[PDB]
């Protein structure tokens, strides 16, 4: 009754459909247990929208012009030094994070303070946690490619999309694995 | 300090930790399970 | 142990109901488990904190009069020399601070000299002894940071607040010589209620009490 | 009724001192709990375990910290053959003016301790070059040890408990840990060696700021994507290389060049990346073997009942064999207590001859610690697996589970297998005790050559066979028509052929009559302590003396005056003894590493060829002449350095007098002697007001042999690492 | 007391090889194994050395060489006097070679 | 040098061929008597959450839809002999053209 996972038949003994963007991807059973399952679900949920605020981040940041690079960030002189957020960067989100534990605790569920729903806006429909949760996981698979670009091809990841539309035989995965590592390390 | 970060001790810290863990401590050591030994259910 | 507490969310100690005013719930270590240890506790507190407010106000009025550094005032001339003036203070404590804890003894209250307890003006209310709790932590969390200042900065209250001033970007405490050491310590303190809180999630029925040698609650253990 | 014994409701109940001593040994025998399952069993030795976890990243960061404070780590770099390590600062306030003068070692201001632990080589071998580097590993093993702490938290909550069939699950746990354990464990150790520790000693420093932009090989990982995984091995580091900068160096992350670096005396850093790229790919391969959750595996308990020999050779084979390793925690622990000690001895036997970091052949004294540590150590673990066998056999070992297996029928004949092995031990002893009084009495009477002289024609052999031209021996691997030398002819037998060509490294030394004589002794040692433990062993459950022995308990301590007498009957008794002779083997294969490596240093190897035949010889120039510095650490005249080793020497005597005082002696006439204090104290003005509230009761049998064998023990440990660390300090 | 007692002596009787003290050295050392072999008797239970007997009965019974008394371990009060008997035997036979080579050799 | 493209195919494609075609028949007649229907049989019983992580997986008894049994893991498994099988020819080669020659003379 699934859109289901991979070609066809694989039948998921824990996870019957209701759960959002279910599709039996579980090859190896890690979410059997029901307490640990919605937690995971959760936990899910998280990843995916920090994800998503990283590479929207990321492709803003380029798109808009800026000088640094996103992974180069770190060590660039800016208003306030490294040693100045980490103070109140942590106890801020430390206090925002213990809040949503002590509300995580009796309501199962996301949200920023207090009101758990947490929708000025509403139109909270399954459809919707659907599409959150799979854009999501979109997320996490474009993160993990930012990354694997700063690491292998050490460029911008719009740059490196523009290099695939330039030269797509020529800048493919076996030139970026074989012809850059001697290159771009100093190019 | 030129990445001195992962804190380095002061030069008189032996002064006040070798006898805070060679006097002290095993004092504690003593005192606590002696307490704990004579205690009746 | 009141419904605002130490961090949001937190759970009070089973000796931490509440009854006695200040309550936020903080006592990780659980120093205090016994209402006469408990209530011993609360009067050094007050005594701490009167000091405390005491000592800061005068730092205020000092700095702000344009008097020299209290670390180094110390070493400035003074009339009557320092042994008998010494002397003297023993003298006059040893009677001030028996009077006060016999009053404690026979009545519990912080009374001056004679006088217990000593409120002629007579505005004695609970909300009273919670503003002057308040005020008191805060004035030892003062003191605290002017004995840093004057430690690392070398520098009044005042210097301090100007440099703050100025550029509160860089001349704050962690950029200092004490800075990342501040920095790991807050971070720690930001992680600290949520391992409480896992704790708590974890140990949904245990008891989970911290047993330490400054306290008996290890007896229930075993 | 008392609360200490919280795991023994029936130890709280002794109104005697015996609670504490017995509560403190019962500390961690949870089979023998009161009221305590399998599961909770299981789970409270997987905290356990977390928490030793903890204690060792604890400990080696205790270590690191230590080295980057108070350490001349830097100094060492800068200069490894002159300066000396240091391990930690000492501030003793009882130390005197000229005991703080003869501590400040290694160009230091305080009093400070030499470290022979070889961590300094170790570290400049991986590429650690600053203490800032120290800190942080220091700082990153403490976050990783609390990280287990919580870890062994977490694994004792509810909805976080395993399952007593989790621990029970061997081919998965066999499969990951010997997949990512060993293998992407080695990998990821393999490549730091490449990244970091082969540019660092080429002069190119290689950080966490500059590691992402500075590249291994020049190549760029060309060679591992296709096949050309030689360019890898094309321009090694030549003979005339430094370890620090990049003189006459090469661009070679994996090479298989063998032998030693010509400069730091060790072996190379390409060689042991490969060895380690390599045995994690063999690994890695060997942990995709056992059945999981998909259609394809190994099941052990079907490889264990179908290797059963035809024509009943060892009757039902392994058959019952999977459930009995698998209940039985104390087969599993013994036989991992068995693989570890082994390899523990091979490590020590291949430290030495094949140094892997930097100058640590240099440094003589660090390596005579590291092998007599590692050797100890692996001694009593062997001793801890027999043991522990031994309780397998008498407390977990089902009969009717396992009939007619190997385990069965080894038990059935045991009687034989005890009688051979005492048969092999008592001719050792008496041809090896023969032969040796015989040489001695023979260099008594002013005729040296009149000794037995068997020349180890059987070792010599093999090291011939291994490419060793000296004995003349024209085998295979030395002469150049064989078709073993002619294999491997360019990959690295010119390295190895010259590392074992040279005597002045400790690669497979030349041995004498002596050698062969000493080897005797500690094959004598090895043959008698594995006799004595497998008696005890397979006597453990049973015996013609005591048939009920399985019904008292793995440490009891004895049956009584009945049946002519049955003192130290058990087999934790039999271990008690045992470990005596353990000592005395390992005392035996030290005193023989020390002795020839001592006469290697010095450079007359020829003293140790002609003296280590006779034991007067032995004993004069080994515990007489090297023990002359040792004794002089504070003489009347003065006090030197060694002062403490001095101390400690004496000490360990002393510690080893008081083993006796508990051995020799056994409760009973102490109970009496009790007595007579009790009266005293009980009939005294002025202190009969303090009463004891545990009675004062003299040390069980069990107990007495216990303290005996610690006391022993430790004072034997620290006399001989006294002697050993002085005697090869006080010249080099 | 160890140093110059102990070490700074008994250099006469190590180095007595070859001379006419040879067998102070020879009787040294057999003192030093007979002094050592007590510690087996000392230490040790009857058990154990019972149940290693039997063993070794089990061996002669195989191929018929069993004797007709039948092998037992010492007793332990048995036991503890060949200890002490071995022991002094061997400190005894210590000293007195160490005093008899030192005191010839030097006086 | 060998192509690496062309070996590690040839490889690949050898073993998965063997696997399907030649060792298949061969194959779970082991495990017929490994955990076959008499034999050992279930790895766990329980039924706790740290029990069915020993269970098999969903996605190994699915009935491929490949003619013969070769499933998702067997393809992994021949596949990883295959890819094993070319870097060893690949690996001999690059030692063969580097003019080392480790075979005995
Ligand atoms: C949430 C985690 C987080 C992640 C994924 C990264 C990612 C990264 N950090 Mg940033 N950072 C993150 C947040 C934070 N970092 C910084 C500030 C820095 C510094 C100080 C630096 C990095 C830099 C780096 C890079 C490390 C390169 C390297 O050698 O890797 C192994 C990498 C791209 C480095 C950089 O920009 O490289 C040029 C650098 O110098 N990070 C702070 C302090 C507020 C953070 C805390 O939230
Ligand atoms: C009651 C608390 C109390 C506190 C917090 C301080 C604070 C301090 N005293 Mg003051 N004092 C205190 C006791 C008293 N002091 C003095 C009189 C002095 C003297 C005599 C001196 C100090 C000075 C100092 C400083 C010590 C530095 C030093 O000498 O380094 C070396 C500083 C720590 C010293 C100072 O100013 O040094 C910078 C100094 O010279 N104290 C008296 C006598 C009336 C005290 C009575 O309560
Ligand atoms: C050419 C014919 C041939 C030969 C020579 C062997 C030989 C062997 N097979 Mg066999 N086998 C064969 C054909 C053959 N196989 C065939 C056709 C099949 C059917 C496919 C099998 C199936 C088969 C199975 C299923 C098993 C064997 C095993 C064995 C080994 C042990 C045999 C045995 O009973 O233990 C020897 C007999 C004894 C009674 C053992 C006595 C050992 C003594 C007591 C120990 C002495 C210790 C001593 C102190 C050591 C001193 C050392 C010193 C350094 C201290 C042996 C190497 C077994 C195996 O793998 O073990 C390695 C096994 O489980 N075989
Ligand atoms: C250095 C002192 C020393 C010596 C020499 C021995 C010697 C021996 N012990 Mg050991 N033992 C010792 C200390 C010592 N022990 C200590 C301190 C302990 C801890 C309690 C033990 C614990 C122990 C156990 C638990 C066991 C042994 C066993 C053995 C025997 C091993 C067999 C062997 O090596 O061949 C023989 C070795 C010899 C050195 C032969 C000594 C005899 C020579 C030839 C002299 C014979 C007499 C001579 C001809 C003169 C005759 C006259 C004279 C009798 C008056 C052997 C008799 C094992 C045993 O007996 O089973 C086989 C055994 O199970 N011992
Ligand atoms: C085990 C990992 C795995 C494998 C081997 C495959 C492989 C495949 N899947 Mg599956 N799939 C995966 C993960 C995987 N996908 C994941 C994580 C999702 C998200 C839930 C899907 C969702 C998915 C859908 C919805 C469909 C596929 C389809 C396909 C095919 C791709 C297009 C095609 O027919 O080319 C050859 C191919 C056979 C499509 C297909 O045509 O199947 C044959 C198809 O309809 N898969
Ligand atoms: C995952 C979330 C995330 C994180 C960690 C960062 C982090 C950063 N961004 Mg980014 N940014 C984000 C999301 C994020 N951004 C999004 C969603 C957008 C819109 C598409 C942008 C648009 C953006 C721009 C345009 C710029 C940054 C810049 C910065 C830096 C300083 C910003 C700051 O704290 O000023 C203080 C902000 C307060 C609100 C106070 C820092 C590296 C600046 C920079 O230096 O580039 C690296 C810069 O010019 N960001
Ligand atoms: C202008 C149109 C265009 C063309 C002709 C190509 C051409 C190609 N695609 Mg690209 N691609 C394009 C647009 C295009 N792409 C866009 C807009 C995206 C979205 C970012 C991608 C995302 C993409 C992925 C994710 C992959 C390719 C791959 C490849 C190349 C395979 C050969 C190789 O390994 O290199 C091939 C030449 C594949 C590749 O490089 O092989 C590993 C591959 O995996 N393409
Ligand atoms: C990692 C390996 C390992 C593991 C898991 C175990 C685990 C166990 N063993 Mg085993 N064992 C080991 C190694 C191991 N042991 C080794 C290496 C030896 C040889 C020394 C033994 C010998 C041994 C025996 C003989 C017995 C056990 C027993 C036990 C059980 C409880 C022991 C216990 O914790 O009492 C806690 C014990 C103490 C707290 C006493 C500590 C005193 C130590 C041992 C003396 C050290 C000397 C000195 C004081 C050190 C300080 C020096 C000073 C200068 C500072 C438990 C099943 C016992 C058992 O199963 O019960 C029937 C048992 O009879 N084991
Ligand atoms: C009591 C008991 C126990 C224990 C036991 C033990 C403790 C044992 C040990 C054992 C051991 C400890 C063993 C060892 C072995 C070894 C071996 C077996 C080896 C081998 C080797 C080889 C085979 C080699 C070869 C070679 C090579 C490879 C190279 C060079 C050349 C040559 C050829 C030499 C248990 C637990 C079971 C339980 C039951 C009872
Ligand atoms: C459907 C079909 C088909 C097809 C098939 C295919 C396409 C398959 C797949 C695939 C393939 C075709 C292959 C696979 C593979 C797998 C795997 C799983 C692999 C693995 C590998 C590995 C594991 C490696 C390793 C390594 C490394 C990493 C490096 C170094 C070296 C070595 C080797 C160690 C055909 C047409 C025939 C027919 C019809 C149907
Ligand atoms: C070794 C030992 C034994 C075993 C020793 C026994 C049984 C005595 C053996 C005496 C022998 C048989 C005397 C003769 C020795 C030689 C045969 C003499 C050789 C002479 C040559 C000329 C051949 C015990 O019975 C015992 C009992 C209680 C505590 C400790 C121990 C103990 O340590």
């Amino acid at each position: 009754n699934r859109p289901l996972w991979l070609p066809d038949v694989i039948p998921p003994p824990h996870l019957n459909g209701t759960l959002p963007g279910d599709s039996g991807f579980d090859p190896l059973g890690l979410g059997l247990n029901e307490e640990r399952l919605k937690w995971y679900v959760e936990a899910e949920k998280m990843n995916g929208r920090w994800a998503m605020m990283a590479v929207t981040g990321i492709m803003g940041q380029e798109l808009l012009g800026v000088p640094v690079k996103w992974f180069e960030a770190g060590a660039a002189e800016y208003d306030l030094p490294v040693q100045a957020q980490v103070p109140i960067l942590f106890l801020v989100m430390g206090f925002l994070e213990t809040k949503r534990f002590q509300g995580f605790r009796e309501t199962g569920t996301s949200g920023f303070i207090n009101s758990y729903p947490f929708d000025p806006v509403g139109l909270n429909s399954p459809k919707h946690a659907v599409n959150e949760v799979k854009n999501g996981r979109l997320a996490m698979v474009a993160f993990v490619g930012f990354a694997v670009q700063a690491l292998v091809t050490r460029t911008q990841p719009i740059e490196g999309l523009q290099k695939h539309l330039a030269d797509p035989f020529g800048k493919n995965i076996t030139y970026y694995l074989t012809h850059t590592p001697e290159v771009i390390a100093g190019t | 300090a030129t990445e001195g970060y992962p804190f380095v001790p002061p030069d008189w810290a032996p002064a006040l930790f070798v006898p805070l863990t060679g006097l002290v401590l095993p004092a504690v050591g003593m005192a606590w399970a002696f307490t704990y030994i004579q205690k009746e259910r | 142990a009141g419904r605002e507490m130490w961090y949001p969310g937190a759970t009070p100690p089973p000796h931490l109901d509440g009854s006695m005013l200040g309550d936020y719930g903080f006592d990780p270590l659980r120093l205090g488990t016994n209402p006469d240890r408990l209530k011993w506790f609360r009067e050094a507190e007050l005594m701490n904190g009167r000091w405390a407010m005491a000592a800061v106000v005068g730092i205020l009025f000092t700095d702000l009069v344009g008097l020299p550094k209290w670390w180094e005032a110390g070493a400035q001339t003074y009339p009557i020399d320092n042994q008998t003036l010494l002397i003297i203070e023993i003298a006059v404590f040893s009677f001030l601070e028996s009077k006060r804890y016999e009053g404690y003894k026979k009545t519990g209250g912080t009374g001056f000299a004679f006088f217990f307890p000593f409120d002629p003006m007579g505005m004695r209310s609970q909300d009273k002894e919670l503003k002057e709790l308040k005020n008191g932590r805060l004035a030892m969390l003062a003191f605290l940071g002017f004995a840093s200042t004057a430690a690392v900065n070398g520098q009044g209250p005042i210097e301090s607040l100007q440099t703050h001033l100025a550029d509160p970007a860089h001349n704050n405490i962690f950029t200092s010589s004490v800075g990342k050491e501040s920095c790991v310590f807050v971070a720690v303190l930001s992680i600290l209620p949520m391992l409480i809180e896992a704790n708590k999630a974890l140990g949904k029925g245990q008891e989970s009490v911290p047993l330490f040698p400054w306290n008996e609650e290890w007896e229930k253990v075993a | 009724t008392k609360l200490f014994p919280k795991f023994s409701q029936g130890l709280a109940q002794d109104p005697s001192t015996r609670r504490i001593w017995y509560g403190l040994a019962t500390a961690h025998d949870f089979e023998s709990h009161d009221g305590m399952t399998e599961e909770n069993l299981y789970q409270k030795i997987f905290a356990s375990h977390f928490g030793q976890l903890a204690i060792i990243f604890l400990w080696t960061s205790g270590n690191l910290f230590h080295v980057a404070w108070q350490g001349n780590f830097e100094q060492w770099v800068t200069d490894p053959i002159h300066v000396r390590p240091i391990a930690h600062a000492i501030w003793d306030p009882h130390f005197g003016q000229p005991a703080v003068e003869a501590f400040t070692r290694g160009g230091a201001s305080g009093p400070v301790n030499i470290a022979t632990s070889g961590v300094y080589q170790w570290w400049y071998t991986i590429g650690l070059r600053s203490n800032q580097e120290l800190y942080v590993s220091s700082v990153f093993l403490a976050l990783v040890s609390a990280v287990f702490l919580f870890a062994g938290w977490l694994h004792l909550q509810p909805n976080f408990q395993p399952s007593l069939s989790w621990f029970k699950d061997a081919e998965s746990r066999l499969n990951h840990h010997l997949a990512g354990l060993f293998g992407v464990s080695s990998l990821a150790w393999t490549g730091h060696l490449v990244h970091v520790a082969i540019p660092e000693s080429r002069g190119q420093h290689v950080g966490w700021d500059n590691f992402l932009s500075v590249l291994p090989h020049p190549q760029g990982l060309t060679p591992f994507w296709s096949g050309n995984w030689a360019a890898y091995a094309q321009n090694p580091d030549t003979a005339s290389h430094a370890f620090g900068t990049a003189d006459g160096s090469g661009t070679a992350i994996l090479t298989f060049l063998g032998g030693f670096h010509p400069q730091t005396q060790s072996l190379w850093l390409s060689d042991m990346a490969h060895h380690h790229l390599a045995i994690a790919v063999l690994f890695i391969v060997a942990g995709h073997m056992y059945r999981t959750n998909f259609g394809i595996g190994h099941r052990l308990e079907a490889i264990l009942e179908a290797h059963t020999p035809p024509a009943g050779g060892l009757g039902a084979g392994h058959k019952g064999l999977f459930h009995t390793v698998n209940n039985s925690l104390h087969f599993q622990l013994g036989l991992a207590l068995a693989s570890v000690g082994t390899i523990t001895s091979l490590v020590a036997q291949h430290m030495y001859s094949l140094p892997p970091y930097a100058y640590l052949a240099v440094d003589f004294t660090t390596q005579a610690s590291l092998y007599t540590h590692h050797q100890y150590i692996a001694g009593f673990i062997m001793c801890g697996a027999f043991a522990h066998g031994a309780i397998f056999f008498i407390r977990d070992y089902d009969p009717e589970q396992n009939k007619g297996n190997v385990l069965a029928r080894v038990l059935d004949h045991k009687e034989a297998i005890i009688s051979h092995l005492s048969w092999v031990s008592l001719f050792l002893g008496f041809h090896t005790l023969g032969l040796y009084v015989h040489n001695d009495v023979v260099q008594a009477f002013g005729t040296p050559e009149k000794q037995i002289l068997i020349e180890p024609v059987f070792a010599q052999w093999i090291q011939a066979a291994q490419g060793k031209s000296l004995y003349g021996f024209d085998l295979l691997l030395a002469s150049s028509s064989s078709p073993a030398y002619s294999a491997g002819q360019s990959l690295w037998l010119p390295g190895w052929l010259e590392a074992i060509n040279n005597n002045q490294n400790s690669l497979f030394l030349t041995i004498g009559p002596g050698d062969f004589l000493v080897h005797h002794a500690i094959a004598l040692g090895l043959h008698t302590t594995t006799l004595i433990l497998v008696k005890g062993a397979l006597d453990a459950r049973g015996s013609k003396l005591m048939p009920d022995k399985k019904d008292f308990g793995y440490s009891f301590p004895c049956d009584g005056p009945g049946r002519g007498g049955t003192c130290d009957i058990s087999a934790y008794d039999a271990f008690y003894l045992a470990v005596f002779w353990m000592l005395n083997t390992i005392g035996w294969v030290t005193f023989y590493w020390h002795w020839k490596h001592l006469t290697l240093w010095q450079g007359n190897v020829s003293q140790f060829d002609e003296s280590s035949t006779y034991l007067m010889g032995w004993l004069r120039d080994y515990l007489w002449l090297n023990s002359s510095q040792l004794i002089n650490g504070y003489n009347p005249f003065g006090m030197n350095s060694l002062s403490v080793w001095a101390w400690t020497f004496l000490f360990g005597h002393l510690v080893y007098a008081t083993g006796f005082m508990f051995l020799i002696s056994w409760r009973g006439y102490w109970q009496e002697l009790i007595e007579t204090l009790v009266w005293a104290h009980e009939k005294t003005p002025l202190a009969n007001l303090v009463y004891w509230k545990d009675k004062p009761v003299a040390l069980s049998i069990v107990q007495a042999r216990l303290v005996g064998l610690a006391h022993f023990s430790v004072g034997y440990i620290f006399t001989y690492a006294a002697f050993l660390i002085a005697s090869t300090a006080g010249r080099f | 007391w160890l140093r110059d007692f102990l070490w700074a002596q008994s250099s006469q009787v190590i180095q007595s090889y070859g001379s006419a003290l040879s067998a102070y050295g020879l009787m040294f050392l057999g003192a030093h194994f007979v002094w050592a072999f007590s510690l087996m008797f000392l230490f040790s239970g009857r058990g154990y050395w019972q149940e290693l007997i039997e063993s070794i009965v089990w061996a002669h019974n195989k191929l018929r060489v069993a004797p007709s008394i039948q092998p037992r371990a010492l007793s332990i009060t048995q036991g503890r006097a060949v200890g002490v008997a071995h022991y002094l035997l061997g400190g005894i036979a210590t000293t007195w070679s160490f005093f008899l080579a030192r005191i010839i050799a030097v006086g | 040098l060998i192509a690496a493209p062309v070996a590690i195919g040839g490889s690949t494609a050898a073993l998965l061929a063997l696997g399907r075609f030649v060792f298949l028949p061969y194959q779970r007649r082991r495990t017929d008597m490994e955990v076959g229907p008499g034999r050992l049989g279930p790895k766990t019983t329980g039924d706790t959450f740290f029990d069915r992580l020993q269970k098999p997986a969903s996605f190994v008894e699915t009935k491929s839809k490949d003619p013969s049994g070769f499933g998702l893991i067997d393809v992994l498994g021949w596949g990883a002999l295959g890819h094993v099988f070319g870097y060893f020819l690949l690996a001999c080669s690059s030692l063969q053209d580097a003019g080392i020659e480790p075979f005995p003379r």
